[PDB]
């Protein structure tokens, strides 16, 4: 059962989901983002001492 | 048999779905507890048990299957009756094997 939705991208945010099948009762998920890193790519130009 | 006065019909959820897909709630008022014959009285909605157990608290629960956006039925429980009706959202699964 596919299913979409939009986060805050904010450490410890307590995020909460919702998701309700008709056929079924409603389900919550606890989402959290303990930890990001945001990388980059490098391209070594030159080295000074 | 149990008598049964002051019997009203509730709707908890809905769902035209291919499967039992409804449940309905009924409060009443018993002098003694014992068993009952649920039935409803239209083809719009079919009942999922033909017997039930009535206790003093006064409280039962019933699963049903329609196919209609607006259900509108008559339940009775042993020599009593009451009318039902309920609003209905379309199921998200598109095939089953039942």
């Amino acid at each position: 059962y596919e299913h979409s939705t939009v986060m805050p991208n904010v450490v410890g945010f307590p995020y909460k989901a919702h998701i309700e099948r008709p056929g079924y009762s409603p389900l919550t998920l606890q989402m959290q983002v303990v930890e990001t890193s945001l990388e980059p790519t490098l391209n070594l130009e030159y080295i000074t001492c | 048999a149990p008598t049964i006065i002051d019997l009203t019909c509730t709707v908890a959820t809905c769902t035209h779905s291919s499967d039992f897909g409804g449940v309905l709630t009924l409060t009443y008022k018993t002098d003694k507890n014992g068993d009952c014959s649920v039935h409803s009285h239209s083809n719009v909605a079919t009942l999922q048990e033909a017997t039930a157990k009535v206790k003093t608290a006064g409280k039962v629960t019933l699963h049903f299957s329609t196919a209609s956006a607006s259900p509108s039925f008559v339940v009775s429980l042993c020599s009593a009756r009451a009318t039902c009706s309920a609003s209905c959202e379309p199921p998200k699964d598109h095939i089953v094997p039942y």
